[PDB]
């Protein structure tokens, strides 16, 4: 029973191509497969959308991988803008093999695949993140092409009033990759944020916005930043952690402001309401731009008393704490306010979200958990205490008890044995004491008896360098099946990036080098047949950030105590030719009143690059269909197929 | 040794519904005295209620406004000649907000609060000189 | 002291002084000139390589300050004869103590306290701060360039300076006029209105204009698997197999133009096309002589199986790129079976009248002639636009003499309601003159039956072909008024019963009313609320355009007198324009909630005195 | 981008020499242009640049007042004079091309100028 398998990311980007991965399954050895695969819309009478392919793969070497370019042209001739259900387009692999041989209906098979015109990535860079009204704005668009290397698409970018009018639409070809524009703000603009909106002109949906705020201010001349002590403040009944916190307020060049801070404090809930506390208020003399400040238990109870308010209802409610510090003999003020003291009763908070749902009966059960201190960054070393209780169809349900702690990057991989026969497994995870954070799911087993299963085992469990080959362990857990090999390919950005085979042995090692084309995650998808029937299992793999391998060093001869005037050489350092673009601002800037958004940073860019991501999850699922949905993959096997995806989100 | 008279007072009902800071500058070339300040806030009934005096710059923190009119007083001390004539200013801010600023003037005591500025009904010429 | 000309004086404070994109060969060094400013410059960079990619840099905080430096901020909002207070604060950051002169230049269009440069001398001790008032009026009208020297002592000299630009905002305070204005393109009155020009007394003559104008624009299927299973293979004779056919393309172009091939496997799609090549195959070799498309050779012709031929082929003609000629001949062969008065004889009925439909009954010429039009008209599409002239005009000949005896029969009335359904559809698709069109549609109306909310006309097979006829003509007669959207309704519940469409002319027929209203429901219209201002200005006369096809839109326009609108398109939206001006205000200068009053005795020394 | 510069020529200090050179391939008055002196021995130090629009100019405080800078859009032409010349301003100047004002890149645009001389 020859069986041909056709692969491809459940989204097809209009004008940049599509992979196609496609192998031959239980071949007599004897015979070659010819073909062609293209993208049709049955709506126009199936008129091709897409140039056909060479598919010739061999039975000696059944996989390959094939690259359909989707031209922009052709989807308009095939009128794919003239559909109104939706975006949908077929992508179909023509081989007369499958008719003469197969004794198939007809010989077509093909996947039901969705579609959008985003393309490539833009951003934008404004001049300063605040301007006041009547100033000239500067900003440029970086057009980028979906591998990241500049691109040379028009575009169009459009500016929106604070109140969503747009006042400018300029479509511009960007040959050299780089369009640097510059208008002018009304003079009676009101306060408010606007919006700069670029996209590729030839796209539709392919837009990336930067916003830039402006509002009547003038320049501050020192920053004073609230920090506080802890982030969070313990609101357990009976033990009330202290609620001290530092003020500083620091020159903008640096030296320490001496002044007077003016310090009131209230309840900010959800919504945004303000309860502001009558003779709470402190005022100390800033000493060496420094004014500790805290609420002894007694006083704040009786703050609350008056208020009625009571500590029992503070169960989300964060105190707001603005400062007006006045430097003495200056007399300007600067005003910061605290919006992060949230009244938790956890310290900790445990996140789950890297734990893979679909336990797999008869191989370990890897929980993974990232134990991130409240409002702050990953801690280290917190006891971590997991109790499965697997459910037994026919016998006590165990309960299993293990303990661990945080390796040092705030991550736990604790793996649990779990027996082929369990229903479903609970497990309640706790992180720290006293008062640990507790978080509770539950994950149900796959239906039984039907094939078999197969398991992904990763024995690092780190977070891999690029340059570093990790391995994975692959099982069968089911039947003993004479499956030959062991197919499985790499899927990064909605792109099948890497497909290959490794024959079957009493060890599995697959050996997978992860390089930049793989970031900053991907996807592991292995499969094997229990002989018509597939089986596989995902395993989402988080790349480490990094770095950007251009290596843009931007470096001056230290001595950080440059008098105006003085003539300061930059080094600009690249490892190739390059498009270097530089921004100077004032750090005041950011001290000025406004939401304080970052600039654009390899954070940013990353986000950008996994932005075109298919799959949601960590992986694993209950059948070899819904792993193969949940990875972001369109698959189909002539008697199987994967339903298009109801929406370009999960 | 010159003796200031501070007076605050509110029209109230609207508004404010909370203390105010008083940003007192004093008369350039020369600080508040230092021990009849503390004096204003060490009796009982404390209207000033905090401070902080520095150079020619003073900070009060009037933690009640009552609708009447009140005066609190101190004196300076000088160590420079006033280089030229001219008025100074004063601030009162709101706690709370403390956008809702009350700017004013005050001369030496010979002299007048506003500079000498005749105005016709469009154009406004000065008249500083001796 | 120190000599003014002698210390540097600091003036280039911008926000943002590094704003240039430039290519590096791996290495490059560019000089920067600091500007005059005290504060950190957060440098950042960002490398785009044809190679690499995008790479940002580490950003490198560049910190800019002076030991003794002197800081001027001036207030944002100055007006012009208001008493203004400068506090330029000395900052002594050096271990000893420092008597400094500071003193603002005698700039003209500036009111110094003293009226000129009057040097004062302040006390700044080592490590603090001491702000020096200078009390000033602006009484210029643009700008004033303001520096401030700051001179040392002849002992220790340590200079600084600070120059800055003044803005003064011209006299009285900011108004704005606020006129909202709807836009309704469909509506015949009102459509080129316009806006009053400013007439306002307060209005400053002699002042800033600036004008705006903000636009906007707010808008307010059956089962896949059900007609999926009706894909059915063709077979049997040559009626049997037409059976098989017309729905296998029924469902072929309602799933078609409905969209709905995605819910199906793609291995679907292509295997109706084989069904309707098959199909074309196996009704083109039963084929006569002259296209009469009988049912078997030796049996006579059927012109109702025919017309239904001719209508079934004519659709599919597109799929498969099938022999026109074929269906011209037998469009020609029906015309000579029409009878003197436009009517159609068809001397040979069908074996099974099942599959007839309706027709049977105690009429059946009527609603053969509408249904015979019907594909005679379908069939217009197949003829070549080269060739066969004589042929095409004998059809619209013959379907109009065919067409004029419809209106003629269908208002005498007396009509049953499937034939009634028929004839009003048939008037509507061949393009017959209005009258007869009202007169039928107007009996359609009358006999439409109701008996709850979209409810209309599982049924049986007569009830559902029957609506499906009238909805077509609903949805080609004056677009669809929430009537079709109700009569529509109810065919999708009629068709979504198991086994629905029990008949073969109501599914031909039912499958392409519902693609027709589904097409017709999912239409968006390019919705555009392009407008133009015109007016005569001072400067002349000036126009704007401002399209709206696809949100909101603002536009600087300047126009300064009466100015006329012209609404167009066919989408509502609401315009509003905005015209500022400066207006005499003049406001109490003392404070008005909390006041602050501070007076002075003792006895000041002086140096220079008036 | 040529950047044709004359008027050099020894003089003697105090003989108030000027330089002019004229641009062209490119808008004048959207690019910022400057003035860099080249010491025999010594490195790039630029003196001045007039603004895009020709009414903010800087000068090094080794020249400030000293020497005038100016520039005019229609001629396409810029002129630096060297009031009460100092025999240590003896070098080659040549006009130079950057953006934004403050900042000059190594090789973005530059002139050839002239080696002005000093007795
Ligand atoms: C591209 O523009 C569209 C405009 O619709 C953005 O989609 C929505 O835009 C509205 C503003 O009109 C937002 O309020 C919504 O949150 C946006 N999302 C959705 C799902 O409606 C879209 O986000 C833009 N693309 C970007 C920013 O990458
Ligand atoms: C500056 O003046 C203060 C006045 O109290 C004095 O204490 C200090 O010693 C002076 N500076 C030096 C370097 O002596
Ligand atoms: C304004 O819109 C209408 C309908 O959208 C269009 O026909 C017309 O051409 C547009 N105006 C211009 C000047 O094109
Ligand atoms: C102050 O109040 C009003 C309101 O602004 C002002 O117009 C008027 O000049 C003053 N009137 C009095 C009674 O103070």
């Amino acid at each position: 029973k020859p069986r041909l398998l056709l692969f491809s990311p459940s989204v097809v980007h209009l004008g940049v191509p599509l992979s196609v991965g496609v192998q031959l399954q239980d071949v007599p050895r004897g015979q070659v497969v010819k073909g062609s695969v293209f993208l049709r819309n049955p709506s126009r009478n199936n008129v091709p959308c897409s140039p056909k392919v060479d598919f010739t793969l061999s039975s000696e070497r059944d996989f390959a991988l094939l690259s359909l370019q989707v031209p922009l042209k052709d989807a308009k001739s095939c009128g794919l803008h003239q559909l109104l259900r939706g975006p949908e387009v077929q992508l179909v692999a023509h081989s007369p093999w499958l008719k003469d041989s197969l004794s198939r209906t007809t010989n077509i098979q093909g996947i039901n695949l969705l579609f959008s015109s985003r393309r490539g990535h833009l951003f934008l860079q404004t001049d300063q993140p605040i301007y006041n009204p009547g100033q000239r704005v500067r900003y440029r668009v970086f057009a980028l092409d979906q591998k990241m290397r500049p691109s040379t698409d028009t575009i169009t970018v459009m500016v929106e009033n604070s109140h969503g009018l747009r006042v400018r639409k300029k479509e511009v070809y960007m040959p050299s990759s780089i369009f640097q524009d510059d208008f002018v703000i009304p003079d009676i603009s009101e306060p408010g944020t606007w919006k700069i909106s670029a996209r590729f002109s030839d796209g539709l949906e392919s837009n990336s916005s930067t916003q830039f705020e402006v509002k009547k201010y003038v320049l501050p001349n020192f920053e004073v930043k609230i920090t506080p002590g802890k982030p969070y403040i313990l609101t357990v009944p009976g033990h009330l952690d202290e609620m001290q916190l530092d003020i500083q307020a620091r020159y903008i060049y640096g030296k320490p402001v001496q002044g007077v801070a003016y310090v009131r404090f209230g309840l900010l809930d959800e919504d945004g309401k303000k309860t502001f506390f009558r003779g709470l208020e402190s005022q100390t003399k800033l000493v060496n731009g420094q004014s500790h400040i805290s609420l002894s238990k007694a006083e704040f109870q009786d703050a609350l008393e008056k208020l009625n308010m009571g500590i029992t209802d503070l169960q989300g409610l964060r105190l707001y704490v603005a400062a007006a510090i006045i430097e003495s003999p200056g007399g300007e003020m600067e005003e910061a306010e605290l919006t992060s003291w949230y009244f938790v009763s956890s310290p900790f908070s445990l996140d789950l979200s890297k734990t893979k749902r679909h336990l797999v009966p008869g191989a370990p059960f890897l929980l993974q958990a990232l134990v991130r201190e409240m409002s702050g960054s990953p801690a280290s070393g917190i006891p971590v205490k997991v109790s499965a209780t697997v459910s037994s169809p026919g016998s006590v349900p165990e309960v299993q008890d293990i303990q661990q702690n945080t390796d040092g990057s705030g991550q736990v991989s604790i793996p649990i044995i779990i027996p082929q026969t369990i229903s479903e497994l609970q497990l309640s995870v706790s992180a720290g004491s006293p008062h640990p954070a507790i978080a509770r799911l539950t994950v149900a087993a796959p239906p039984s008896g039907g094939p078999g299963f197969l398991s992904i085992e990763r024995p690092d469990s780190r977070p891999p360098r690029v340059g570093d080959t990790l391995n994975l362990n692959l099982r069968a857990v089911g039947s003993g099946a004479t499956f030959s090999h062991y197919y499985y390919m790499i899927l990064s950005r909605g792109q099948i990036v890497f497909m290959n085979r490794e024959p079957k042995r009493t060890l599995t090692s697959v050996s997978v080098f992860v390089d930049h084309h793989l970031a900053p995650s991907f996807y592991f998808v292995a499969f094997y047949y229990h002989g018509d029937h597939p089986v596989a299992n995902s395993l989402r793999v988080d790349v480490q950030a990094g770095a950007c391998e251009g290596k843009l060093e931007l470096s001056v001869d230290g001595a950080k105590q440059y008098r105006n005037g003085e003539s300061v050489k930059l080094h600009l350092e690249t490892d190739s030719l390059a498009l270097v673009a530089l921004g100077a601002l004032d750090t005041a800037l950011y001290a000025a009143g406004s939401k304080s958004h970052k600039p654009l940073n390899m954070g940013k860019v990353f986000e950008a690059m996994n932005s075109y991501d298919l799959g949601c999850g960590p992986g694993g699922g209950d059948s070899a269909l819904q792993v193969f949905q949940a990875a972001g993959l369109a698959f189909s096997d002539g008697d199987q197929w994967t339903l298009s995806r109801k929406r370009l989100s999960c | 040794r010159v003796h200031y008279t501070v007076c605050i007072w509110r029209n109230g009902k609207v508004g404010l519904s909370g203390m105010a800071i008083a940003d007192v500058t004093l008369l350039s070339g020369f600080h508040a005295l230092r021990a009849d300040l503390e004096k204003l806030t060490s009796l009982s009934d404390r209207y000033v209620s905090h401070f902080e005096t520095e150079g020619p710059h003073v900070l009060l923190y009037f933690d009640s406004v009552p609708t009447s009119r009140e005066c609190v007083g101190f004196e300076a001390v000088q160590e420079v000649p006033v280089g030229l004539v001219q008025p100074a200013s004063a601030t009162l801010y709101d706690y709370y907000n403390p956008e809702r600023r009350c700017s004013v003037f005050y001369g030496a005591p010979s002299k007048s609060r506003l500079l000498a500025t005749l105005c016709s009904a469009e154009v406004c010429q000065c008249a500083e000189g001796k | 002291l120190i000599d003014e000309d002698d210390i540097p004086v600091r003036s280039f404070f911008p926000e943002n002084w590094l704003w240039r994109v430039e290519t590096v060969d791996r290495f490059q060094i560019l000089t920067l000139w600091l500007p005059d400013s005290l504060t950190t410059w957060e440098i950042h960079g960002l490398s785009l390589s044809k190679t690499k990619g995008l790479c940002v840099a580490t950003p490198v905080q560049l910190r800019v300050f002076r030991e003794f430096h002197l800081h001027l901020r001036l207030p944002m909002s100055v007006r012009r004869f208001e008493q203004l207070e400068l506090r330029p604060v000395l900052y002594n950051y050096l271990d000893k103590n420092l008597t400094v002169s500071v003193h603002v230049s005698p700039v003209e269009g500036l009111c110094l306290a003293g009226g000129g440069g009057l040097a004062q001398q302040v006390l700044v001790p080592a490590g603090s701060a001491r702000p020096v008032a200078f009390s000033v009026v602006p009484t210029a009208a643009a700008a004033v360039s303001l520096k401030v020297v700051a001179r040392g002592s002849f002992e220790f000299p340590v200079g600084d300076a600070v120059s800055k630009v003044l803005q003064i905002e011209k006299e009285g305070a900011i108004h704005r006029e606020e006129l909202v204005y709807e836009l309704n393109p469909l509506d015949h009155r009102g459509r080129t209105l316009e806006i009053p020009g400013n007439s306002d007394p307060n209005m400053i003559p002699d002042g800033d204009f600036n004008s705006y104008v903000r636009v906007t624009a707010s808008d307010p299927a059956l089962s896949p698997g059900g007609v999926a299973s009706l894909l059915r293979l063709p077979r049997g004779c040559g009626e049997q197999t037409m059976i098989y056919l017309a729905p296998t393309l029924a469902a072929s172009r309602y799933l078609d133009k409905t969209e709905q091939w995605s819910t199906l496997p793609p291995e679907t799609k292509d295997h109706a096309v084989d069904l309707i090549q098959k199909g074309y195959m196996r009704i083109q070799q039963f084929r006569k002589a002259d296209g009469s498309y009988a049912a078997w050779l030796s049996r006579d012709s059927s012109t109702w199986l025919t017309a239904f031929v001719l209508k079934v082929l004519s659709l599919a003609q597109e799929q498969v790129g099938g022999s026109p000629e074929k269906l011209q001949e037998t469009s020609n062969w029906l015309l000579s079976q029409q009878q003197a008065d436009g009517s159609f004889q068809d001397p040979c009925p069908v074996l099974d009248r099942s599959m007839q439909g309706g027709l049977v009954g105690n009429d059946e010429t009527v609603a053969l002639t509408a249904f015979v039009t019907i594909a005679l008209h379908h069939g217009l599409a197949v003829f070549q636009d080269e060739g066969a002239e004589p042929l095409k005009q004998r059809v619209e000949a013959s379907i109009s003499k065919a067409n004029s005896f419809l209106g003629e029969k269908a208002s005498a009335g007396l009509l049953g309601a499937h034939a009634a359904a028929i004839t009003a559809y048939a008037l509507s698709l061949t393009k017959a003159p209005v009258d007869l069109l009202g007169v039928a549609h107007n009996n359609l109306m009358a006999m439409a039956q109701e008996t709850g909310d979209n409810l209309y006309w599982q049924a049986p097979a007569l009830w559902i072909e029957t609506t499906a006829y009238a909805l077509l003509h609903l949805l080609l007669h004056e677009g669809k008024a929430e009537m079709a959207d109700q009569a529509s309704a109810w065919l999708t519940r009629q068709g979504s019963f198991q086994g629905g469409f029990r008949s073969t002319q109501d599914t031909v027929i039912a499958l392409d009313a519902l693609s027709a209203y589904w097409i017709a429901s999912h239409t968006t219209e390019e919705r555009g609320l392009n407008v133009t201002l015109s007016s005569t200005g001072r400067n002349g006369f000036k126009s704007h355009a401002l399209q709206l096809n696809n949100l909101e839109e603002e536009l600087q326009f300047s126009l300064g007198s009466k100015i006329n609108v012209k609404v167009g398109g066919n989408s509502k939206g609401t315009l509003k324009v905005l015209r500022t001006y400066n207006v005499l205000d003049m406001k109490n200068t003392t404070c008005q909630d909390l006041q602050i009053e501070v007076t002075v005795k003792g006895h000041v020394e002086y140096t220079m005195e008036a | 981008v040529q950047l044709v510069e004359s008027g050099g020529g020894l003089v003697q200090p105090g003989g108030s020499l000027r330089l002019s050179c004229a641009a062209s391939g490119f808008t004048f008055s959207s690019y910022h242009m400057s003035w860099v002196r080249q010491a025999p021995g010594k490195g790039l130090e630029w003196i001045s640049v007039i603004n895009d629009s020709g009414d903010l100019t800087r000068y090094a405080d080794s020249v400030k007042g000293r020497f005038t800078i100016s520039r005019d859009n229609a001629k396409n032409t810029l002129y630096l004079q060297m009031n009460s010349l100092q025999p240590e301003d003896t070098a080659v100047y040549s006009c130079l091309k950057s953006s934004d004002f403050y900042s000059y890149s190594n090789a973005d645009s530059r002139g050839q100028g002239t080696q002005v001389t000093v007795s």
